């Protein structure tokens, strides 16, 4: 009748599962989960656009540091992986590789250019080739203004891993800037954000860390 | 009387007033031997190194709770950690590895016990850090769960991961298979206790790169 | 649950009650490297005691 229902071969569908045997565990994504007599599984979108997808998510940017700078010298500047933000999120994953964008931002009470420069090997590849950071791909940025100047993938390693803080393979780069036109107090924000990222592989969910 | 070069693998001869070679009346130069004096199929050497291998047992007791260590493997260093190893003469020579790993875990339970241990897989840069994983989490990794009752072995195949295109041999770079006790055993008496776990492993899609002084490490990817 | 055999070169290996095996999310097993790190072919490692 209408209520009730029975076995004995379906009793797979109804939840019935044996977890010895997962098959691959992207076979498990195939899985159709269990369900009663009433439940209705409808895929019920309420914005066009997805904030799942890997793509827009990386998108919205997070503020990694914050300094003054009032010395011409060239500043030293390292980039981790996000924490405490929503781009922890891409903790999950070891292996990255992907063009990442840079938003920085000039603020200067006086007037004073600031220069950006990138380089994914660090202050030494071996030799110090930070002694002029204009042939790098410098980019200018003027005063009281920011820019989005994206940095590709130049690296003698082909995929990033996320979790290490070794300064060689690990990191997502190591950023150069100096000031110019003889100046004081001259304060930068940067932010990082990813563009269209490729994640391989998965790890365990991280702990929080309470005692660093 | 010409100039002759002559090139096999990787090494090669450049002769100037050359001879032309000799070779005995009626030669005959096929490698096969019909009739076989030997049963075996000729590709066997090359194929050798593949051969399956125990690998790193371990004792698996009561008293360990959740979240402990039952065994461990390196696993690139672990197909040839000594000179016994199928894979070890022929690895001595070539200092890159972009192999494949095929690892089948043996256990076995005397029935009426009751409990699970977990094989993963880390990769290297993964394995630096254990401090930072939830344990509850393991899941995510490639792995499989073995229940105690009514699981014989696990088979897993896991493909080449790592950041670098090529992996150094002698060293542990692939990262490797950590066994973890998911939950306690239970024993009910008379029955032995420690249960004996022995990881039987083997290798895949072989390959070997840019030569090397038999004993002396180098530097590659670094 | 049932017996699984596996065979490689002279090691041979029959299992009971085996269970069916795991692999990474879209694993790709393909041996070779394209891009190449590497100018030399794939069959030198057999090759080699040739030379």
């Amino acid at each position: 009748n209408v209520e009730a229902a029975q076995g004995e071969e379906l009793a797979t569908e109804v939840g019935l599962r044996a977890t010895e045997n997962d098959g691959s565990l992207s076979e498990q994504l195939n899985m159709s989960q269990p369900m009663f007599l009433n439940f209705k599984k409808h895929k019920v979108n309420i914005y066009a656009a997805t904030h799942t997808k890997v793509d827009h998510i990386f998108g919205r940017a997070w503020a990694v540091g914050v300094f003054n700078t009032e010395t011409a010298a060239i500043q030293k500047f390292d980039l981790h992986f996000p924490t405490s933000t929503h781009g922890a999120l891409s903790r999950f994953f070891c292996h990255w590789t992907g063009e990442l964008n840079i938003h920085i931002l000039n603020v200067s009470t006086t007037n004073a250019f600031l220069k950006v420069a990138h380089t994914w090997f660090g202050t030494d590849s071996g030799i110090a080739r930070t002694a002029t950071l204009e042939s790098n791909g410098t980019m200018i940025i003027p005063p009281n203004e920011q820019m989005t100047l994206c940095v590709p993938y130049y690296s003698e390693v082909p995929l990033r891993c996320v979790k290490g803080s070794d300064r060689n393979s690990a990191g997502l780069g190591s950023l150069f800037t100096q000031a110019v036109g003889r100046t004081i107090s001259n304060r930068v924000q940067i932010f990082v954000s990813f563009r269209c990222p490729n994640f391989f592989f998965p790890l365990p969910a991280p702990r929080e860390a309470t005692s660093a | 009387d010409r100039v002759a070069a002559s090139t096999t693998t990787n090494a090669g001869n450049l002769v100037q007033a050359s001879v032309a070679p000799t070779m005995p009346v009626k030669p005959d130069f096929k490698n096969t031997d019909d009739f076989l004096s030997m049963s075996y199929r000729s590709t066997t050497a090359p194929t050798n190194p593949t051969k399956m291998v125990h690998l790193a047992h371990g004792t698996w007791t009561t008293n360990q709770h959740r979240q402990a260590l039952v065994a461990s493997i390196t696993l690139l260093q672990a197909f040839w950690p000594n000179q016994d190893f199928p894979a070890w003469g022929q690895s001595r020579y070539f200092a890159a590895v972009r192999c494949g790993f095929h690892i089948q875990v043996q256990l076995n339970v005397n029935i009426g016990s009751a409990g699970c241990l977990i094989a993963a897989y880390m990769p290297k840069t993964a394995h630096d850090h254990m401090n930072t994983y939830t344990f509850g989490s393991y899941t995510n990794l490639p792995h499989v769960l073995m229940n105690a009752a009514t699981t014989s072995q696990a088979d897993l195949y896991i493909p080449y991961v790592f950041n670098h295109n090529y992996a150094r041999t002698d060293s542990d770079d692939l990262g490797g298979i950590y066994i973890w006790v998911w939950s306690a055993l239970t024993v009910p008496s008379g029955s032995p206790t420690t249960v004996d776990v022995t990881i039987f492993g083997s290798l895949l899609d072989l390959d070997f790169q840019c030569p090397r002084p038999p004993g002396a490490d180098t530097v590659i990817y670094t």
